[PDB]
């Protein structure tokens, strides 16, 4: 009888925001999610839900691709990578891990 | 699991009429977990349910509808009762949970049940220890703790448990809110009896020392202004209120003594308890500032030892260094003072003797 | 005047700017003089200021090394006694102070001292 | 129909009257005529 | 050019400088500003303020810990003829609380301060005869309450 | 979102049971007080402006 | 002074009435006065009283006396009790502080304590 | 200790990398030129340039573009800029929270902060003005990471925990909308060992951003937010909050102590800075009337709302939903019933400049409540759904009581004992049952006068048992419980349960992996809206 | 009187402290006591002051200025100091009921003065 939705919202987490190319959007890295926002009028353009699920697994480190933009390397807590594109969704569904003890840092 | 109680409660009706007391009292006894022994504890009884109290009081107690009933005994000699009093039970919304179908047209519902119920555990028993045990036990309204001191006072005004719970009544009735007991009182009392009540407070009051003097309390204040209230000047519109307020402004002047009493020696009890710490690490050889006359100090301030700590930017702490302790010690000392070095200092052992000029 | 002392090295790169490495606050009133010293293997500045105590900073370990205040009262003891008498003695600008001491520390052992 | 404000003055006063401005009415000075012989005149001005 | 959600003509509101000194943490010279009473912008609820603020910020302490013998009896001045109001008697007494913990020593050093401590116990001793004299009275009105019911 | 710099308020002191109310004030702000005397001390009879 | 005190509470004066409280006298001036005048000198006092905290004393027997005099021709008035409710409110602020100002008057008593103590040493030194 | 850093490279080769290092002691050191130092064994003297301004730990460094400034952020709630070139220094100080971290465009003019109220704006160089605002649910977290300035033992080291559950109220006229409790930053809320939430939020539950902010307590974004010893200050927080029925009012009471390290000169005798500090305390309670573009105005503030010798700690406030009417229960044993009149002093009415005259909130009515003390008492209370009956649970430990009282007369309707086990949590009011929850959980017929369900809870800490809560649905007769499954952490689970009125079995038993800190009830539909620890909020209906 | 208080503590008597307790010759008499004989004196006091609620008109004078005088001897006793630790824990419960008393006072206050109300009013008739 009872429904529960999908969880919204979420706490930012202190990754660093990061400007898009063109500096036009705003990559914003919460919880569980990721969402692009507009610099101009301040409305969300894209959220970018990711799944979590293990008590404590965070997601650890985001930033563009410097090979390419538009992509993004979002990393948690335990083995998981995802290389998702921001304007659209395509990467969150097929994560690749990394066989770690925990996952402290990434850079790219 | 309604339907179990409801036929529990069907073989139970089926005991009444065949009048059958012993395997009922039995029966009760297994639900609330004949011989009768019990635990030597009003608060240590196990927990028993909603519907079989309900069904205590129903088979209990009586109510008589003539637009206003009596509640009565339909088991007077019962250990079912002398536990329903000793585990508190008989409660206004207890009994009337128990009889929502014949009062539920009667009005001044808590004032009838508060009036009748003590009353009826006095006439059960004369020597009313099931009563001080439900003025001890029971959550009681100000109209059942007026009733049963109306009661206490027919009984009085061995030999001591009446007045044990002649002593737990004026306890309840001081707990209770102002505008309950005051109308409660005014109701259920007469205003000589209440003359009675204030002479028995008065007896509270002069025996327990507050008129006496030393070389030869907000629980009787509660109910003796209750109680003037509660009368008023329609009770008594002589010498006795006038010797009346002599003896509460002799408690009064006692009262305010004991306030600047208990201020001057918490603050030289907290001095000397400061100060004796003080001397005892200036014995050690720790070589604080502390006042060596007998007298006290005008500021009743002593020294106390340095922390090993320290507040460093923004409010982290650190250990303090030996150092910055030396520095402090060197503020601390006066401008005058003779510090013995000893052989057994030069040896390694001892520490010094300081004696330092008083400041 | 601020009692602080700032030390400056050059930015690395372009030539001719300067930036404070780091201050502190040496003294415990302003820092009215300075001068510097650098040779046999021995490189200070010594400031003195207005708390009589000069300062001496080690300046090529400058941030390595501690600092090292030196004495503000004199290397002669300007403290001198007749123990036969009891008196104490000192001297300054134009003044001999002399203090008597009247009894011993074994006859002590507050009120008197 | 309630006491709302009142004032005193050191003789009893015999005429009275708040006058008005001009243009919707403001009130600007209550005169006082006593029994001694004084006209106060007591203006507010806005 | 006015930033939105400000006055058009550009009335800032300037501060004084008592409160440019509490918002900088300089509570010495906050307090001494305010409680200064031969000043013609003299104000007990603005003192009211400052030492409620003083209060809040955690800094009543600091404010009084600084001073030297002549303020000490201001502020000991101040708290005794304010404490009789019951409006702001808290943060008066805490006030002397204060003051007693921290300038109790030199009492027999400076004589005026010891009137200053004595005049202050002398009205607080005409404050609780003021106190008794309200909850004797407020319970013969709770007396008559009681009757017209 | 710098928020703008807010000077102390003053404090909203509670008022005892007789405050002097705006009606009070409008009828104490006619400030400015001339008495004019009338000739030989003649009580005056009746004061009037038109409508 | 009853009908100086029937004049001012009726028409509402503050010269009779403050030059009738400055001053026995006050029990036989609330006897001789009107019984309907009796909550509007209650509220006049209270207002005195809370406008002014140095008048305490004689406004507190003022109105002890008051209630004492008048106090069924309180009852008979009823539906004017908020006077005295003002006036529980006006006491009520009084009486605020007490505990914290009785452990400040005991702080303060040691002090006086030790003054009068080396005053007693010093007249006889 | 390392808190953060920033590189940036000096050049298409790489000639050399100037290291600005941000510590935990507050400091800035910036290494100048690091691989022209360590490319040459032996190396030459390095020395780094100290930067401090910056009182507790410093959040984020970063280079701004060019190179010539250093901009930077920390906990005191300032943008700072060092000038690198001179010494100077500028500074955009009074933020809403503390700048948890920075970045600067790919050109030069737009840097981006994420604020640690949840918060994410792009500023503009020298105008300064966010020309982007993003703003979050703000509400009280279990941090991942778990604070930069926790590293070097502060005199309060700061802790994650949630010790209260947040106060919320979903508003009618407007459900979308959701008013709830907040401080200037998470961090700055949990610091001082008390929650200080003076301010609330109205937050988009349909579309989810914070639309807007206001104060409730009184606030000083302008000032410092550290003592000069190094504690954070404590806020008054507004424990209850609860909304009118018209959505035209809206109550809240905030409570402040000083802390228990300031008092050390109020103790004469037996007392210690406990006693002192609950003494001291400061209850306000202030009515507040909410415009249409959700501002909210003050109409009446009550300083002592529950006064005897000392003042009373307030328990419960509750609305009429027939009126605007707010009940309120205290320590002194009254509940106080406070209404709306007009401000008419001697029929001269006080009127607003534009003309609407001022309203103002009184006690209505007063109803002394009944004990019976057996030998800290709680309170509870909520009105009807129709009005004309409040439910008041008075509550002592084991020994507690609900009183039924009438609101048009002062009189008691009922009184009803012995259904509590320890103390009491919460009670709400049904159609016709009390849903009320100390130890045990029990619905409780009132027009029957028979218990339908009781439940043991599973015995936990008192962290737990604190943060358990209830809310009813009104709507569909629904209610729905919170408890977190068994001090408190960062890992526990919280699961909810949905009731129905009639039945025992749970109509919905969902655990979540974060602790849920707030329940509430949209008013113009069925079902419900919860808000978890790792703040996302997720809502829960039928159908 | 300085040298019959010596004498009647020493041998812990009890009937030589009361002849000198109910007769500014008393300031001057503690003035010169003995400090660890003062002591002796407390010890008493406290013990009387413990044991049932009263009153002493006497002994605020008393009490009060002999901790002045020989406060800074209790150092020397350990035994006196919890002995007055508990005695200022116990003139607490005495203060708690100091405001309900209080009231208690203003309506005998109030009783009294109209029952003598009406009896002037038979003789004013």
């Amino acid at each position: 009888s009872w429904k529960v939705s999908k969880p919204m919202g979420g706490r930012m987490s202190d990754i660093d925001p990061i400007f898009s190319q063109d500096e036009r959007h705003l990559i914003i890295t919460y919880n569980t999610s990721i969402q692009v926002y507009s610099t101009e009028d301040s409305l969300l353009v894209r959220r970018i839900a990711l799944p979590l699920t293990p008590s404590a697994t965070h997601i650890v480190s985001s930033a563009l691709s410097k090979s390419n933009p538009d992509y993004l390397w979002v990393a948690c807590s335990d083995g998981r990578i995802w290389h998702i594109n921001w304007t659209s969704g395509e990467g969150v569904d097929t994560p690749s891990t990394i066989d770690t003890k925990k996952l402290l840092d990434m850079a790219v | 699991s309604w339907s179990e109680w409801q036929n529990k409660a069907m073989q139970a009706d089926e005991l009444l009429q065949n009048n059958d007391i012993q395997s009922w009292e039995e029966l009760m006894a297994e639900v609330f977990k004949p011989e009768w022994e019990w635990p030597s504890s009003r608060s240590d009884y196990a927990r028993v349910d909603r519907r079989w109290v309900v069904y205590a009081i129903n088979k209990v107690f009586g109510w008589e509808g003539q637009n206003t009933g009596r509640l009565t005994c339909r088991l007077p000699e019962s250990s079912v009762l002398i536990y329903l009093v000793d585990a508190g039970h008989l409660s206004t919304s207890n009994v009337k949970s128990a009889f929502k179908d014949d009062v539920r047209e009667v009005d001044k519902v808590e004032e009838l049940i508060g009036e009748q119920l003590p009353i009826i555990l006095a006439e059960v028993d004369p020597t009313m220890e099931l009563l001080v045990g439900y003025l001890s036990g029971t959550q009681l309204g100000s109209s059942e703790l007026v009733s049963s001191i109306k009661l206490l006072l027919c009984s009085l005004g061995l030999d001591e448990h009446r007045t044990r719970g002649l002593g737990i009544a004026f306890s309840k009735l001081a707990a209770c809110p102002a505008a309950e007991t005051v109308k409660s009182l005014r109701r259920l009392f007469k205003p000589d009896e209440v003359l009675v009540l204030l002479n028995v407070l008065r007896a509270e009051l002069i025996k327990d020392g507050w008129t006496t003097r030393y070389l030869d309390i907000q629980l009787i204040a509660d109910l003796m202004s209750r109680c003037i209230d509660a009368v008023g000047l329609s009770g008594w519109m002589a010498n006795f209120f006038s010797q009346f307020q002599a003896e509460i402004s002799v408690a009064l002047e006692g009262v305010m003594e004991a306030v600047r009493l208990k201020g001057v020696i918490a603050e030289a009890a907290n001095y000397a308890k400061r100060a004796r710490r003080a001397l005892a690490d200036s014995a050690k050889g720790k070589a604080m500032t502390v006042h060596m006359s007998a007298e006290l100090p005008l500021g009743l301030k002593t020294d106390n030892k340095i922390s090993t700590e320290r507040v460093r930017s923004g409010g982290e702490i650190v250990a303090r260094s030996s150092r910055q302790i030396g520095h402090f010690i060197s503020k601390r000392r006066g401008i005058y003072s003779i510090h013995r070095i000893s052989e057994e200092m030069l040896l390694g052992a001892a520490g010094p003797t300081v004696v330092q000029e008083a400041r | 005047m601020d009692r602080r002392t700032a030390v400056y090295e050059p930015m690395a790169g372009q030539s001719g700017r300067w930036s404070k490495v780091f201050h502190r606050r040496y003294h415990q009133h302003d820092v009215k003089a300075m001068a510097s010293f650098e040779g046999k293997g021995m490189s200070v500045v010594v400031s003195g200021g207005s708390d009589a105590s000069p300062i001496v900073l080690p300046l090529r370990a400058l941030g390595k090394e501690f600092h090292r205040t030196l004495p503000h009262l004199p290397q002669h003891p300007t403290v001198l006694s007749a123990p036969k008498a009891r008196y104490i003695l000192s001297w300054w600008e134009n003044e001999i102070r002399i203090w008597h001491l009247l009894n011993s520390a074994q006859q002590f052992l507050p009120l008197n001292l | 129909w309630n006491v709302v404000a009142g004032a005193k003055y050191p003789s009893p006063i015999l005429s009275l009257s708040v006058i008005t401005a001009g243009a919707s009415h403001d009130d600007r000075h209550l005169a006082v005529g006593m029994q001694s012989g004084v006209l106060s005149i007591r203006t507010r001005l806005s | 050019t006015a930033d939105p959600g400000t006055h058009p003509r550009g009335r800032r509101p300037k501060l004084k400088p008592w409160q440019k000194a509490f918002r900088q943490g300089r509570y010495a010279a906050a307090v001494d500003d305010v409680l200064n009473t031969t000043a013609p912008s003299y104000d007990p609820v603005i003192a009211l303020t400052l030492l409620t603020a003083l209060r809040h910020r955690s800094a009543l302490r600091e404010a009084l810990q600084g001073r030297d013998e002549l303020s000490v009896i201001n502020i000991l001045r101040w708290a005794g003829k304010y404490v009789a109001d019951p409006r702001y008697r808290s943060i008066c007494v805490d006030v002397a609380f204060h003051l007693i913990d921290l300038y109790a020593e030199h009492v027999g050093g400076s004589a005026e301060l010891a009137t200053q401590f004595q005049q202050l116990l002398a009205k607080v001793n005409r404050e609780v005869e003021k106190a008794e004299l309200a909850i004797v009275t407020g319970g013969m009105v709770e007396s008559l309450m009681m009757s017209v019911e | 979102m710098a928020a703008e710099v807010v000077p102390l308020p003053q404090l909203k002191l509670p008022s005892g049971p007789s405050p002097i109310t705006a009606e009070q004030r409008y009828w104490r702000s006619f400030k400015k007080q001339k008495s004019h005397t009338s000739t030989a001390n003649w009580p005056i009879s009746h004061i009037s402006f038109p409508a | 002074l009853g009908t100086v005190l029937n004049q001012a509470l009726r028409t509402d004066d503050s010269d009779l009435l403050e030059s009738c409280l400055q001053t026995l006298i006050i029990q036989n001036t609330i006897n001789r006065m009107d019984s309907s005048l009796a909550g509007t000198l209650l509220s006049k006092l209270a207002a005195r009283m809370h406008r002014r905290p140095g008048r305490a004393f004689g406004l507190m027997r003022w109105i002890q006396w008051t209630l004492v005099a008048h106090g069924g021709a309180l009852v008979t008035q009823p539906d004017l009790i908020n006077r005295l409710t003002e006036l529980s409110r006006v006491l009520e602020e009084r009486s605020r502080g007490l505990s914290s100002l009785l452990a400040l008057k005991g702080k303060l008593d040691m002090l006086d304590a030790q003054l009068k103590y080396r005053k007693a040493l010093k007249m006889a030194g | 200790i390392i808190s953060t850093f920033d590189i940036r490279p000096i050049i298409a080769e790489l000639q050399d990398i100037d290291v600005a290092v941000g510590g935990a002691r507050g400091a800035i050191y910036v290494y100048s030129n690091l691989l022209a130092h360590l490319h040459t064994l032996r190396v030459g003297t390095i020395q780094p340039r100290k930067y401090h301004w910056h009182r507790r730990a410093v959040h984020s460094v970063k280079w701004s573009g060019d190179g010539n400034y250093l901009i930077s952020g920390g906990y005191e709630t300032v943008l700072v800029l060092w000038q690198l070139d001179t010494g100077r220094v500028d500074f955009l100080p009074h933020l809403s929270a503390a700048i948890e971290n920075i970045v600067v465009s790919p050109k030069g003019s737009a840097y981006a902060l994420h604020l640690d109220d949840n918060s994410a704006m792009v500023l503009s160089t020298a105008e300064m003005k966010p020309s982007m605002y993003v703003s979050g649910i703000q509400s009280l977290v279990l941090g991942d990471r778990p604070s930069k300035d926790a590293l070097v033992r502060r005199v309060w080291r700061p802790i994650d925990e949630i010790a209260s559950p947040l106060v919320a109220t979903i508003s009618p006229q407007n459900p979308s909308h959701m008013f709830l409790c907040v401080g200037n930053g998470q961090q700055a809320t949990v610091g001082g060992g008390a929650t200080s939430t003076p301010l609330v939020q109205v937050f988009d539950i349909s579309s989810f951003q914070g639309v807007a902010k206001q104060a409730i307590a009184r606030t000083n974004p302008t000032d410092v937010n550290i003592t000069s010893e190094g504690v954070p200050i404590i806020e008054p927080t507004a424990t209850k909050l609860a909304f009118s029925h018209d959505g035209k009012w809206l109550a809240s009471i905030d409570e402040w102590q000083p802390p228990e390290r300031d008092t050390e000169a109020y103790l004469t005798g037996s007392k210690t800075q406990s006693d002192a500090c609950k003494e001291r305390r400061e209850i306000y309670l202030k009515f507040w009337e909410v415009g249409a573009d959700q501002s909210l105005e003050l109409v009446t503030r009550i300083n002592d709302a529950h006064y005897t010798k000392q003042t009373e700690s307030i328990f419960d406030l509750a609305s009429d939903p027939t009126s605007a009417r707010f009940a309120t229960i205290g320590n002194d044993g009254m509940v106080r019933f406070w209404s709306p009149k007009l401000r008419k002093r001697d029929g001269l009415m006080a009127t607003r400049p534009d003309g609407q005259p001022l309203r103002s909130w009184s006690c209505s009515r007063v109803v002394p409540l009944p004990v019976h003390e057996r030998q800290p008492y709680s309170g509870a209370i909520t009105f009807s759904e129709d009005g004309s009956i409040l439910f008041a649970a008075f509550g002592p430990p084991s020994g507690a009581l609900v009183v039924a009282i009438d609101t048009q007369t002062g009189t008691v309707r009922d009184v009803v004992s012995g259904m509590f086990k320890g103390d009491i949590r919460a009670m709400k009011s049904l159609s016709s049952c009390l849903i009320m929850l100390s130890d045990d959980l029990v619905v409780y017929d009132i027009v029957s006068d028979e218990m339908l369900a009781s439940y043991t809870l599973k015995e936990t800490s008192e962290a737990a048992k604190k943060l358990t809560q209830l809310a009813v649905n009104h709507q569909s007769r629904s209610f729905a419980l919170a408890a977190p499954i068994p001090k408190l952490k960062r890992g526990t689970k919280s699961e909810l349960l949905i009731f129905n009125i009639e039945d025992e079995e749970p109509k919905l038993v969902k655990t979540f992996s974060q602790v849920i800190i707030s329940v509430c009830a949209v008013p113009s539909s069925s079902g419900f809206v919860v808000v978890d620890s790792a703040a996302q909020v997720w809502s829960i209906t039928e159908g």
